[PDB]
Formats: C-alpha cells, sequence, structure tokens
C-alpha cells in the first residue's frame, strides 16, 4: 500500500516515572478529613457525584 | 511536650510547617491542653488554660 | 440552593468547555 503512519507524542522516556503524577494516569481521590473516596454514580436518572460512607 | 497532628494530612516524622495547627500533649500530664471558657474573676474577658481532654 | 455553598460539584458529558478545568495546589512546602 501508501499508507504513511504520521507518529504524534504522547509522553517522553524521562516522564515515565512511576513516581509522578503523569497525564492520564488514574487514581482516586481520598477525603482525609471525612476518610470517604468521591464517586459517580447513576441516582435517579441523573448521575451526581458525591462522597461515599462505609 | 508532644506536637501532634491535628490535620490528618501530616503523620509522625513529618516535619511541622508554620501555618498549620497541631495539639500539645503533655509527656505525663497526657491531656491536651484546653482554652476552657470559665472567666477569671480577677480579670474580666480572660479564660483559663488548662490540661484536659 | 443558594447554602453556605455558592456552586456544586456535578459531573458533564462534554470536556472542551471551560469548566472542567482544575488547578492542584500544595499542603505543604
Amino acid at each position: 500500500c501508501n499508507t504513511s503512519w504520521k507518529i504524534n507524542l504522547f509522553m517522553q522516556f524521562r516522564d515515565h516515572l512511576e513516581e509522578v503524577l503523569k497525564g492520564g494516569d488514574v487514581v482516586r481521590l481520598f477525603h482525609a478529613e471525612q476518610e470517604k473516596f468521591l464517586t459517580c454514580d447513576e441516582y435517579k436518572g441523573k448521575l451526581q457525584v458525591f462522597l461515599r460512607t462505609t | 511536650l508532644f506536637i501532634q497532628p491535628f490535620w490528618k494530612l501530616r503523620s509522625n516524622g513529618d516535619n511541622v510547617v508554620v501555618g498549620d495547627k497541631v495539639i500539645l500533649n503533655p509527656v505525663n500530664a497526657g491531656q491536651p491542653l484546653h482554652a476552657s471558657n470559665y472567666e477569671l474573676s480577677d480579670n474580666a474577658g480572660c479564660k483559663e488554660v488548662n490540661s484536659v481532654n | 440552593s443558594y447554602e453556605k455553598i455558592k456552586y456544586c460539584l456535578v459531573a458533564v458529558p462534554h470536556g472542551n468547555d471551560i469548566a472542567s478545568l482544575f488547578e492542584l495546589d500544595p499542603t505543604t512546602l
């Protein structure tokens, strides 16, 4: 064929350290004072963001 | 006096930062300092600082 | 309700709006 694969850039080799908050990473937002995890859930037809209690 | 973290952000072994909030627990008393609401008769508008939970 | 708070958090499908940008500030030095 004659297709060209344009190679964009998303992250450098130096920025891939696991000791850093990297773009695209996945984390949970724990609340220290209330000791609860931030959550978003479907409640009554509309999604709502809240702090779940356990 | 032990300096202890009133906030959950700071834990034992961390370095204190000016402007934060802490708790002062005497070594022997084991009860944090408390600013009671008992006004002193001698001087008006002055409360009392006592070691208690 | 504006309660003491003026705005409340909510989930929005689109992400190209300027209402979804958040800055992170540190708690220590």
